[PDB]
């Protein structure tokens, strides 16, 4: 359950079902499998809000990993068709969870970042953030330069 | 505990005007006194100090001595003028230190919980912002030595505070001031790759040295860690700016631009109220 | 002979109107490819051209004109067909469209490529001059044109 | 003419409905879109004179309608008024081609890549009538657009968000300041 | 696009509509617009200029 929820990464979606297929046998106490999947009709929605849960926090991490993606690798990473793939773009994307430009005629898809007008934070960033730590070389290495040399 | 410190000119002073009492009468040693700290938060800060005769053997290197009256009494007197005023640690000019000097530190801890050294410099000479500071801690060793105490340096930095400019900064008046935005980046540009490449080469030679010998220090490992952090980008052969190459004329674009923009303007503003006033007074008085 | 002008009545005055008439139409004849229009203008208006001393650009103005009738349309147009353009121009042959498009290339007017078969002539548009060249490197000459009269303002003002 | 009918009719007025006409006229070129509809719709003494003319108050709406397909139709009918009317004569020429760019602009303006078929369907039928129409648009400074030829691709463009809006600055700059320096070696002597 | 409800262009070939907000106009117009007005400046100090002069 939770090892899902921290570091993501992937998982085959039926080696999930091999653990919480279990919970069906399990017990002792099948109360917990019991009100999820012995109801029929409502564990028919929540296998497939189950799928929302495996599905959408890989989106959620590959939405930080993009940059770009192939609309063919995204079915092999989320283990189901391209349709479903798109049926699953069409409803996350209409709750704005994950701003996503899709084009389907080349098959090359993204989450994000809006168009890169970025001009500030490129510069800044660069010269800022990445030379303070090119400035700071100086500070600390004659920090160092005194351990080194009081001893050697 | 410690992290950084500020040293006022006028405590540093208060170094360098001893320099001139025992340098007279000299002999061996240095300028070695007790330092009031001046401490609000974890940011250290010193305003005074008194300065207390100190004397340290050669042969007989550990030997070293502190006058405890004159540090008891006296504080009893900064303390009645001044109540926000307290011994923080001890000074001394160095230049560097010897082994001794771990003993100094941990006679005078009843007074503080942690005294916090000041190595000052009483000639500038090199290479930059000067004096220095240390805290005393024990990190023992890897190697697995007996704990071993020593002092990591604490950064110094200058500061300031009301009333004392009057005199200070009368004297100089002949600097000029400063000026901000035309002169005064660019001269630290031709600084900062002298400053910044010439520790550079002095640390690259001692990291070849290593090799060779004085190894160790191993070091280990902050040296090799924090020079792959400037290894964001090398750069090198050649800068590896395909991906920067259109962004580096980029960030020039507007830069230019305006140059052009604003020099056109400022000219019209120049060029005709000029002519202008130029002509209204040179024609129609002759 | 630079092959873009306006209309030159823009600048003609009620006084010089009178004398300019043989001369006016002619750059209107100078805007338009057409042969028959511009040989009338020639035979008609040449007698005031005499006192100019001028027909030695009238030979080689025909080339310069055909420059202007192509800029138009490659202007206009993306892709530009040698046939097309053609009797549009009337140049009347694919040959010598051949020979004035390679000339074209040689003097850098037009980008075109030309797919032979016929032939035909299939160009693109042409693109990338963008923001970050043009501008900036042109402000270079801008500036200095600009902070030159500075220090002529300043030597005009030190005579006072 | 924004007064309207606080002129009423007089005998210097002639008829005021023909004064809406000639109103009217010039409001489809000078009168942007956004205001087009707005001083005919909002404008409440204006609005019933033009409902009175079926003839006009159609162009007007659908030159906002945009269907190009009424436009050669009704565009020739105000032609008819423009030719059979005085003091218009001189001014009629370039007011056909005019009324076309103000169609076009919002026509170039809607796709990047646009078939001059598709052009064909609504001109009906645009073939080669456009083909010389359109350029010769372009080279009078109109609309600038980059249609394709034979390849039937229209071209959008032109981006005058950054580029060429700049040169109005020294081009115009460039007379000025050379008017200043000849004028500055004037003084003096 | 015309009416600027929306905002975006299309694809005729491909079929896929393309939306962008992106190209502002700012620094521009607030620069040749002022050129314009200067142009006033020296045309109206041309009456100065020759007046004094002559």
């Amino acid at each position: 359950l939770l090892k899902l929820f921290t570091t993501m990464e992937l998982m085959r979606w039926s080696t999930l079902v091999e653990d919480y297929g279990m919970e069906l046998r399990k017990g002792s106490l099948e109360s917990p499998a019991t009100d999820v999947f012995g109801s029929t009709e409502e564990g028919e929605k929540r296998w497939k809000d189950l799928k929302n849960r495996v599905v959408e926090h890989n989106i959620r991490i590959m939405a930080k990993y993009y940059t770009r993606i192939t609309m063919k690798r995204m079915a092999q990473l989320l283990d189901l068709s391209v349709d479903e793939s798109e049926a699953f773009l069409s409803n996350l994307v209409v709750n704005k969870t994950i701003f996503a430009k899709v084009d389907r005629l080349a098959g090359i898809i993204n989450f994000q970042r809006p168009k890169d007008p970025n001009n500030l934070l490129n510069d800044w960033s660069q010269k800022l953030n990445s030379l303070m730590s090119l400035v700071n070389k100086t500070t600390h290495l004659i920090a160092k330069e005194e351990m080194i040399h009081n001893l050697q | 505990a410690v992290q950084k410190v500020v040293v006022h000119p006028l405590v540093l002073l208060s170094v360098v005007d001893h320099f001139n009492r025992i340098g007279k009468v000299g002999n061996q040693k240095r300028v070695v006194g007790v330092l009031l700290g001046s401490w609000q938060k974890k940011v250290l800060d010193v305003s005074n100090s008194f300065a207390v005769p100190f004397d340290e053997d050669d042969k007989d290197d550990s030997v070293w001595f502190l006058d405890h009256d004159y540090l008891e009494n006296m504080y009893g007197m900064f303390k009645k003028v001044n109540a926000r005023e307290r011994i923080v640690g001890w000074y001394h000019t160095g230049p560097k230190l010897h082994k001794n000097d771990i003993a100094i530190n941990e006679l005078m801890k009843r007074y503080c919980p942690n005294s916090v050294l000041v190595i000052i410099d009483v000639k500038p000479k090199d290479l930059g912002l000067p004096t220095e500071a240390y805290i005393s801690v024990e990190e023992v060793h890897d190697d697995g030595t007996p704990t071993s105490k020593t002092f990591e340096h604490v950064t110094s930095e200058i500061g300031a505070e009301e009333a004392e400019e009057v005199g200070v900064e009368h004297l100089l008046r002949d600097i000029k001031d400063t000026t901000v935005g035309t002169l005064s980046q660019r001269i630290t540009n031709q600084v900062h790759g002298l400053k910044g490449l010439n520790s550079k080469l002095l640390d690259i030679r001692s990291y070849l040295e290593k090799v060779a010998t004085g190894k160790l220090p191993i070091n280990h490992q902050i040296i090799y860690q924090l020079q792959d952090v400037f290894n964001l980008l090398p750069d090198v052969s050649l800068q590896e700016f395909v991906k920067a190459f259109y962004l580096k004329t980029n960030d020039q674009m507007v830069v230019v631009y305006l140059a052009s923009l604003i020099r056109s303007v400022v000219a019209l503003h120049n060029l005709i109220n000029n002519k202008i006033a130029n002509r209204d007074a040179e024609k129609k008085e002759g | 002979l630079l092959g873009e002008i306006p209309d030159r009545l823009q600048f003609r005055q009620p006084s010089l109107k009178r004398s300019l008439m043989p001369y006016f139409l002619l750059t209107q004849a100078v805007r338009t490819g057409n042969l028959a229009k511009f040989n009338q203008v020639l035979d008609q208006f040449g007698e005031k051209f005499q006192a100019d001393g001028t027909y030695t650009l009238i030979i080689r103005l025909r080339h310069n004109v055909i420059k202007t009738g192509v800029r138009m349309i490659s202007l206009s147009y993306s892709r530009i067909s040698l046939a097309d353009i053609a009797q549009k121009l009337q140049l009347d042959s694919p040959e010598d469209a051949e020979f004035i498009v390679a000339k074209a290339i040689r003097d850098g007017v037009i980008e075109a490529s030309i797919n032979h078969e016929k032939g035909y002539v299939q160009s693109k548009e042409m693109i990338d001059i963008y923001s970050t060249r043009e501008p900036q490197l042109a402000f270079h000459q801008r500036i200095s044109f600009c902070l030159d009269i500075h220090n002529m303002s300043v030597k005009a003002m030190r005579f006072p | 003419f924004l007064d309207t009918v606080s002129t009423f009719t007089s005998y210097e007025l002639m008829d005021y409905k023909t004064f809406v006409t000639y109103t009217v006229y010039v409001s489809m070129i000078a009168l942007e879109r956004p205001d087009l509809r707005e001083k005919v719709i909002k404008g409440a003494e204006i609005l019933e004179v033009l409902h009175s003319l079926p003839a006009v108050r159609q162009y007007l709406f659908s030159l906002y309608e945009c269907r190009y397909s009424v436009f050669f139709q009704s565009l020739a009918v105000v032609e008819q008024e423009m030719k059979k009317d005085w003091l218009f004569a001189p001014h009629y020429r370039y007011y056909v081609r005019e009324m076309r760019i103000h169609a076009y602009s919002q026509l170039l303006e809607s796709y990047r890549s646009l078939t001059l078929g598709y052009m064909a369907e609504a001109f009906g039928v645009g073939v080669e009538f456009i083909d010389q129409e359109l350029s010769r648009f372009i080279a009078a400074g109109r609309l600038h657009c980059k249609i394709d030829k034979v390849n039937e691709i229209v071209e959008t463009n032109r981006p005058d968000s950054k580029n060429w809006q700049y040169q109005e600055t020294i081009k115009k700059g460039d007379l000025l300041l050379n008017r200043v320096q000849k004028l500055s070696r004037v003084i003096n002597m | 696009i015309l009416d600027k409800k929306f905002h975006g262009i299309l694809d005729q070939g491909e079929g896929v509509l393309i939306i962008f907000d992106e190209p502002p106009v700012d620094k521009t117009y607030e620069a040749a617009l002022e050129t314009i007005q200067n142009m006033s400046k020296v045309v109206d100090s041309l009456y100065n200029k020759a007046k004094k002069l002559t």
